[PDB]
């Protein structure tokens, strides 16, 4: 889902 | 996303909680400008704790799909073996290439490829290959980004190749340019690096109660330099001399209360008691960084210069150590600290960084010429120790669209968004 950042 | 309590770099130079940071607000991007927050990255999962393999070690601890920001070397070998019975000419090279893992990805990464031909068909290609390779890209490393988790299908080689990096602060603040613009209205362009220089002389060999700091007299350049800025501010370095035997000639800087100590508490290089090193000097103007630098060299630190020009300098309050370590780091040097015999040890290095910061000491065997051409302050290195840990919640600081995705952690580490 995200991880600092989401694509 | 980062762990609770990551304390962040603002691009204002202030330290905030990855938690505590609010969206519209402003990170320190790994080149000076600011980063704009605009979301909040929350939830859970593994962790892990990205940790520099070697006590002032970087360390971080991030959820397990967390990119890590990091660069591999560039490398490329033709060498000669024979693959029984046949004589290859094999081309070892690091690029970039592809492995999947056990989730079900084909991740992105590096790997080191072998490419062996028999000789009889002339090394004529082996070696085109080497050239292309060599004149491929215009950096002698690849930037690049791996997940947390994905470091594990690193092969070997390439993995203990692999590092992290941590970036100089370029930004300045001044609140040193300041502090001064508020007792005089005729102080020399000279005012922050003469008292810089000073106050650095006063960590080194310097005493806790008067502006009184113990200096060597043996040092007939380190006197002048002591003598001559003494005076930039504003006074006379009286002392001993031609009576007193022995090599620490005490010395007393009066105002022919004294500026000197108003500097030394008010921007607290003495907090409580022991002496100091303050943290907002880590993102101020860096000559003055330097500068301060240099005093402290001069003052009880020594050069040695075998495998690469390296400064050393000693110190037993923390309270100090833990302080240079990072207004090392903020000007682009690399540091790593040793304990001694209570004693601490603070070994610095760089090259023309640290030529910058040596070409402004005065001390007999500690000055050295300037950088010979421009330098910039590249981003250094730093091999890891990465550990899988339980799980917890986390909190990632999404930055916008148009922009580079890394911000400065608050131990200058670069991570990625």
């Amino acid at each position: 889902y995200v991880g600092s950042g989401e694509r | 996303s980062f762990a609770k309590g990551t304390n962040v770099l603002m691009a204002d130079g202030s330290i905030e909680c990855i938690e505590n940071i609010e969206v519209g607000n402003k990170v320190m991007g790994k080149d000076g400008r600011p980063r704009e927050v605009i979301k909040l990255p929350r939830g859970r999962e593994t962790m892990y704790s990205v940790v520099q393999k070697s006590p002032e070690l970087l360390k971080f601890t991030c959820n397990a799909t967390n990119e890590l920001v990091v660069r591999t070397p560039r490398s490329v070998r033709r060498l000669s073996r024979t693959i029984k019975g046949v004589e290859y000419f094999e081309v070892i090279t690091f690029e970039m290439g592809q492995k999947k893992a056990p989730d079900g990805r084909i991740v992105e990464l590096v790997k080191e490829v072998s490419k062996s031909y028999p000789i009889s068909e002339g090394p004529e290609r082996a070696n085109e290959l080497v050239e292309s390779y060599r004149k491929a890209s215009n950096k002698a490393y690849f930037e690049w980004t791996i997940e947390a988790r994905d470091l594990s299908l690193l092969g070997s080689h390439v993995r203990k190749a692999t590092y992290q990096t941590y970036a100089p602060i370029l930004y300045e603040n001044d609140h040193f340019f300041d502090y001064m613009q508020k007792s005089k209205f005729h102080l020399t362009i000279e005012g922050p690096k003469v008292l810089a220089y000073l106050l650095g002389l006063w960590i080194g060999d310097g005493l806790s109660d008067r502006a009184t700091f113990s200096v060597d007299s043996r040092d007939t350049s380190l006197m002048e330099r002591v003598t001559e800025y003494a005076e930039k501010l504003n006074l006379c370095a009286e002392y001993k001399d031609r009576k007193e035997p022995q090599v620490a000639k005490t010395v007393n800087l009066y105002s022919k209360e004294n500026p000197l100590w108003d500097a030394i508490v008010g921007l607290g290089f003495l907090k409580d008691g022991v002496k100091n090193i303050p943290s907002f000097l880590s993102t101020d103007n860096i000559g003055t960084r330097e500068t301060f630098l240099a005093g402290l060299i001069d003052s009880d630190g020594y050069v040695t210069d075998e495998h690469g020009i390296k400064a050393t300098i000693k110190t037993i309050h923390t309270s100090v150590r833990d302080g240079l370590v990072s207004l090392a780091r903020s000007l682009g040097l690399v540091v790593s600290v040793n304990a001694e015999p209570i004693s601490y040890a603070i070994y610095m290095s760089g090259g023309d960084v640290l030529l910058n910061v040596l070409s402004k000491c005065a001390g007999s065997k500690k000055f050295r010429p300037a950088p010979a051409a421009a330098f910039a302050r590249e981003c250094r290195g730093f091999y890891f120790e990465l550990q899988e840990l339980k799980e917890d919640d986390y909190y990632g600081i999404t930055l916008s669209d148009d922009s580079d995705h890394q911000f400065l952690l608050a131990n200058q580490v670069v991570v990625h968004n």
